[PDB]
């Protein structure tokens, strides 16, 4: 299945505050009314990552809890995994050996610790340095990712250094999710009087786009 | 395809003239840039910004900075001097009496109005409405303030309400304001009865054509484009002389204080010589179109400065130079960074279509008219004035004698009366 | 008089050199971290990494001494990119990247920005731009062993060349041909790797050598590793000279109300200077304003007249340099008059200068000229009984000298 | 002082040229500003090396006099074409031009030749001695109103 991204998949580009401004960068963006593929995990496959990846998923139930990472995903290498419950953010990069089925039952050179809405989160490897971007909102759409823009602050980066290729998502075992690739876009984004990014422009989109 | 305009066969034959019946008094508006924003750069925090290094550098390229100080001194220089040409062409600051009666011509809402903060007319505060530093950039302010462009405005209107043109020539003479109109009436070849005659519906014109000037400015935010273009070029200048700080040029960073707390001096000066390098280009390029911007404003100001002369201390015979139209009158307004000149100027309405001749034949002497044409309803034989139909019985007194009838092409038989 | 370059000087009013608020103190900040780095673990190790699968070392939250380092005898070379190592200790960094292995001392060519050949093609790529020091020492003492250490690996073959620090640890056949190798040595098939096999006979060139490569995650992010440097208390309202974290400056800090996310530490201007700072020791945001500064005009009546002087500080305030303030600037010197008169000399927004009665320079609102009520009224006329002819001079310029420049010879003499 | 135009484009005229050779003794960043003292000292393939600062930096100044002499003559010939004009306006006719050929009602102008320009000697009637009178825009008689010829 598919469904289109819409304005979705914006984030903070760098840690510099602005403010009543108009800013233009070229970076790894979900381009505007690009093709995202669709999910229902009452649906977990491993999927390519690309040059990065947007994520979002649909709440009412908490049955999405994780990811994990790599290029084989069968101990060759380090694999990233990442959980976060709802409670807890736990994360690991050991040479892990997964079985072809993983869920969440209800070597580690690194390891860390700290539908009425819609989840959004934005992943990134920049020669294996792992940010990671998110954002909560409520919606009044049952079926789909709703049309809308609201901006994805930064939560972690990762010096981990690890090649990745490959990646899937965790289910909570004994709801609607979405995938969309990065691309080098140019965009120019509006900066309001509080410094927070409140609208873009993705400057390839069409002939208007570009002036 | 674009369209020139609708096509016209003018109804010419040689014996058909069209003489206007009836007039309309036009007020026009023509907005003038006169001056710009007087910047300063200090090129040394420019380039350098309070760098000891950067400035010891900045020496080894000798009189390039003073050069760039001294240009835009004599362009600062310079929008005083263009608004002082302009506004300063009264040696007298003359005031319209506490008594407004002109006739029934209706100056209010181009005269002062003292309920404001500064002394503007209401179409000065329009005018005023309708227009809109860190890094040694710094902006000087004007000679004159808009209180004293206005107090100029003020008497160069309440010379020419009060006393015609002679405060132009002379010292002010005072003439009422339909009789120095009835001059302005033979200075475009209308016979001055036809002002005395109509002179409660030129009053009621002109004031209705005052009324749209109000309306159009109170709408219309195009209007002013001449001076937000102005103020917009001379804005996006200096956003680009500030963005151009933030090149590299080719050294490790485009922060001088990163190069001056990373590199030591010997690696230090090869990198900073491509920002000196680069940042003096930079002020070079800004200078240079700031001079060819300069020469514009001052052409511009030149004819302003002309326009105030010949428009509003006079009556001008030069065809279009004061609005379209037979020029009779012109006001200045105070606008941001420029004037503003409402011209007044006659417009013939409403043609007929008359035979004409040349001359008369009576008594076989040919007869000329003195100042005038001859014309025919299709019977009758009159002499009109030329820019207004007003039928008189042809006569000794309105034509001259010269020859007899063998000579001119298309003369006609008609009597000609003896008083 | 200098900046004329003259003795005599006409009426006028004349910019001489420009006027700066000095920096009053000096103000340092880092962050009151007490980890001494842990440098240690890297060059003083017993046991080294294979230059095939170098070791990366991450230093973080921790107060370092590089001067420790380049004080030592023990480095046989000590090269540094986008810093200077004297300069170090003054800095701060997000994080530094210690790579670490053992090469033989020809190879240390090899450790440099952009380079090719099997070191730098096949096992250790150092990027176009690198921002770092590439530190080596001999260490055929602790290297060397008779027969041979083996221990020490190199790739020999690679099939395409490395991106920088590609990491790339595969032992899989190298296959120079089109014939098949099914993962073991044979015709055209050869395993990647080869044993620098290090014996204490061999000489200065053959011999083991350790390095490190000191990596800089210099960045807009918060810093971690910082120089051996002190920090000072916090300074407002006041003109000072200022470091947070190495980012040097100077201007007049305030708290501020600008609304920084709990992810930014820096905010940038138009020119991308930083306008605003988050201090390292306490989550307050200070805004950063220029310390003042304008030009400085000297008024003057001519010198064939008098020797006395005002001076106009152009937009600075009294409270930061007779004295008067207009809209032009500080004016000092000049006797304010509340008469009003021709503009004499023209100071700006309506204020003009003189030499006048007690004789001295006088300051006071240009006279536009006299004022005049015209007697109109709706049946008065004046007419004039009698005339004068004048003759005016007009003067206009109509030519400039003709001049040419033989520009080769200008420029080559 | 009242000479002030023309002795103005002497001057800047002349500062112009004295900024031109001044610059000749700027560095650029070379060893030295002169030529020969670089030639004399250094050999051929570290001498390019200063030289080319020099013929930078000469090149620059240059391109800096010849751009501003072109704005400069803009300035000159705008000036010289409203002396041409005033020249057959006042000089060969007499102009209905307000404040054109000096203040008051123009007579007649003459010119006298200067040091780079032109000198107009513009003579104008101004109207001196002031009356005041009542007065009427027309008069009756039989009914007739009359107006002034
Ligand atoms: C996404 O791609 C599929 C084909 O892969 C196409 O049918 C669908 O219409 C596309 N949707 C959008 C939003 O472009
Ligand atoms: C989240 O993970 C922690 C262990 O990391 C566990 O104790 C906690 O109960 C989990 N919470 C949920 C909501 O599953
Ligand atoms: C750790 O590395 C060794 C080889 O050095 C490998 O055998 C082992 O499987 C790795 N650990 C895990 C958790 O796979
Ligand atoms: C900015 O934030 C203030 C509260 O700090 C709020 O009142 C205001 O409405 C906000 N403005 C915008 C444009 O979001
Ligand atoms: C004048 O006469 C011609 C006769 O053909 C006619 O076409 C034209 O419309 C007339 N114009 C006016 C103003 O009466
Ligand atoms: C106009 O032309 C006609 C012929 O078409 C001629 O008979 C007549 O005399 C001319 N009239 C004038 C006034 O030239
Ligand atoms: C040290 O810095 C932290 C914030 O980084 C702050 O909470 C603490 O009060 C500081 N202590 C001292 C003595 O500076
Ligand atoms: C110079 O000053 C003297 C008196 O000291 C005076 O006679 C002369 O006219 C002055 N000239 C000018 C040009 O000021
Ligand atoms: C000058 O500084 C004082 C504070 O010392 C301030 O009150 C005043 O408004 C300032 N005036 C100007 C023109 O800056
Ligand atoms: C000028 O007049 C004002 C009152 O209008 C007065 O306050 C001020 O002190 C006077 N200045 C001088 C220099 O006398
Ligand atoms: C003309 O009359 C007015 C009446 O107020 C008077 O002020 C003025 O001085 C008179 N002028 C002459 C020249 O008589």
């Amino acid at each position: 299945a598919y469904t289109n991204s819409f304005t979705r998949g914006v984030y903070y580009p760098d840690k510099v505050f602005r403010s009543s401004v108009l800013h233009s960068t070229q970076d790894l963006f979900l381009p505007f009314f690009s093709n995202v593929t669709w999910f229902h995990a009452i649906d977990n496959p491993v999927l390519p990552f690309n040059d990065g990846v947007y994520f979002a998923s649909t709440e009412k139930s908490n049955i999405i809890r994780g990811w994990i990472f790599g290029t084989t995903l069968d101990s060759k290498t380090q694999s990233l995994l990442i959980v976060n419950n709802a409670t807890n953010v736990v994360i690991k990069v050991c040479e892990f050996q997964f079985c072809n089925d993983p869920f969440l039952g209800v070597n580690c050179t690194f390891e860390y610790v700290s539908f009425k809405n819609l989840r959004e989160f934005v992943f990134k490897n920049i020669d294996g340095y792992f940010k990671i971007y998110s954002k909560h909102t409520p919606i009044n759409l049952v079926r789909d990712l709703p049309q809308g823009f609201s901006a994805l602050e930064p939560l972690v980066d990762l010096p981990i250094g690890i090649n990745i290729t490959r990646f899937q998502t965790l289910l909570a075992l004994h709801a609607a999710y979405y995938v969309g690739y990065l691309q080098p876009r140019t965009f120019l984004l509006k900066y309001n009087e509080n410094g927070t990014i409140t609208d873009a422009v993705d400057c390839a989109l069409d002939p208007l786009s570009e002036t | 395809t674009m369209s020139l305009g609708a096509e016209n066969s003018v109804a010419y034959s040689n014996n058909s003239i069209a003489i206007p019946t009836n007039f309309t008094i036009s007020v026009t508006t023509e907005i003038l840039p006169v001056s710009m924003t007087k910047t300063s750069v200090d090129c040394t925090m420019y380039i350098c910004g309070d760098s000891t290094e950067c400035s010891n550098l900045l020496l080894q390229y000798g009189s390039f900075c003073t050069q760039l100080n001294r240009a835009l001194t004599g362009i600062a220089v310079e929008q005083d001097k263009n608004t002082q040409e302009v506004f300063a062409q009264v040696k007298q600051i003359y005031k319209t009496p506490p008594i407004k009666d002109f006739g029934g011509f209706n100056f209010s809402q181009i005269l002062p109005d003292p309920s404001k903060p500064s002394k503007r007319s209401f179409i000065e505060d329009l005018l005023f409405n309708k227009v809109t530093k860190f890094n040694g950039l710094t902006v000087l302010p004007p000679l004159l303030t808009d209180e004293m462009i206005a107090q100029y405005t003020s008497a160069l209107l309440a010379g020419t309400i009060t006393s015609g043109w002679t405060f132009g020539a002379g010292a002010a003479l005072q003439i009422p304001f339909a009789m120095q109109m009835a001059y302005r009436f033979n200075g475009i070849g209308v016979t001055q009865n036809v002002l005395y005659e109509n002179q409660k519906l030129i009053a009621n014109q002109f004031n209705s054509a005052i009324g749209k000037i109000q309306d159009s400015l109170s709408s219309t935010a195009s209007a002013l484009g001449k001076l937000q273009d102005v103020v917009n070029q001379n804005a996006q200048a200096l956003n680009t002389l500030v963005k151009q700080l933030s090149s590299n040029f080719g050294a490790i960073s485009s922060v001088l204080n990163d190069i001056l707390s990373r590199l030591d001096k010997v690696e230090a000066e090869v990198q900073i010589d491509r920002l000196i390098t680069g940042r003096l280009q930079s002020l070079q390029t800004y200078v240079t179109q700031q001079l060819i911007r300069a020469a514009e404003i001052r052409a511009s100001a030149n004819l302003a400065a002309t326009k105030m002369s010949e428009c509003v201390l006079g009556q001008s015979k030069r065809v279009d130079f004061c609005g379209k139209g037979y020029h009779l009158m012109s006001f200045p307004q105070s606008a941001p960074h420029g004037v503003v000149f409402l011209h007044v100027t006659y417009v013939p309405a409403q043609e007929k279509n008359f035979t004409t001749a040349p001359a008369i034949c009576h008594d076989g002497k040919a007869h000329f008219p003195r100042e005038g044409v001859f014309v025919s309803n299709g019977t009758h034989w009159f002499v009109t004035q030329r820019n207004f139909y007003e039928p008189q019985i042809i006569t000794t007194d309105n034509t001259f004698v010269s020859g007899n009838c063998d000579v001119v092409i298309g003369i006609v038989n008609n009597t000609v009366y003896d008083p | 008089k200098c900046t004329l370059k003259s003795f005599t000087v006409e009426k006028g009013i004349y910019q001489t050199s420009n006027f700066r608020v000095q920096p009053t103190e000096s103000i340092v900040r880092f962050p009151n971290i007490t980890n001494l780095c842990p440098f240690g673990e890297v060059f003083n190790a017993t046991r080294f990494a294979s230059v095939y699968a170098w070791n990366r070392k991450r230093i973080s939250n921790c107060v370092a001494d590089y001067s420790v380092l380049y004080n030592s005898a023990s480095f046989s070379t000590f090269k540094c990119y986008g810093v200077s190592p004297t300069k170090l200790n003054d800095l701060c960094f997000t994080n530094v990247y210690a790579d670490s292995f053992v090469i033989r001392g020809d190879e240390v060519r090899q450790i440099a920005p952009g380079q090719t050949g099997k070191i730098a093609d096949y096992n250790y790529k150092l990027p176009d731009d690198f921002t770092g020091c590439v530190i080596a020492w001999n260490s055929n003492n602790l290297d060397s062993k008779v027969g041979g250490n083996y221990n020490y690996l190199f790739r020999l073959f690679r099939k395409s060349n490395l991106k920088p620090f590609e990491r790339d640890i595969s032992t899989e056949i190298y296959q120079a041909g089109s014939t098949p190798c099914n993962g073991v040595e044979g015709f055209n098939c050869y395993f990647p790797l080869q044993s620098y096999g290090f014996q204490p006979t061999n000489g200065v060139g053959y011999q083991p050598y350790r390095v490190v490569v000191l990596s800089f995650e210099l960045l807009h992010a918060p810093a971690t590793v910082c120089g051996p440097k002190k920090s000072t208390n916090l300074v407002k309202n006041k003109c000072v000279n200022f470091n947070f974290n190495g980012l040097t400056g100077t201007g007049v800090l305030t708290e501020s109300n600008k609304k920084f996310l709990p992810f930014q530490q820096f905010g940038r201007d138009i020119a991308d200077t930083t306008d605003a700072v988050r201090d390292p020791q306490t989550l307050e945001i200070l805004d950063i304003t220029p310390c003042s500064f304008g030009g400085v005009s000297v008024i003057t009546p001519g010198t064939n007249t008098s020797n006395q002087v005002a001076v106009l500080y152009q937009g600075v305030n009294c409270t930061e340099v007779n004295v008067f303030q207009t809209r032009a600037g500080c004016l000092i010197g000049a006797e304010h008059v509340n008469n009003s008169y021709e503009c004499d000399i023209p100071i700006g927004a309506g204020i003009c200068a003189s030499y006048q009665t007690s004789q001295s320079v006088i300051a006071y609102t240009m006279s536009l000229g006299a004022e005049n009520s015209v007697a109109y009224s709706n049946n008065s006329i004046a007419i004039p009984t009698n005339f004068t002819i004048s003759v005016t001079t007009e003067i206009l310029p109509v030519s400039m000298t003709k001049t040419s420049v033989d520009c080769t010879m200008y420029i080559c003499g």
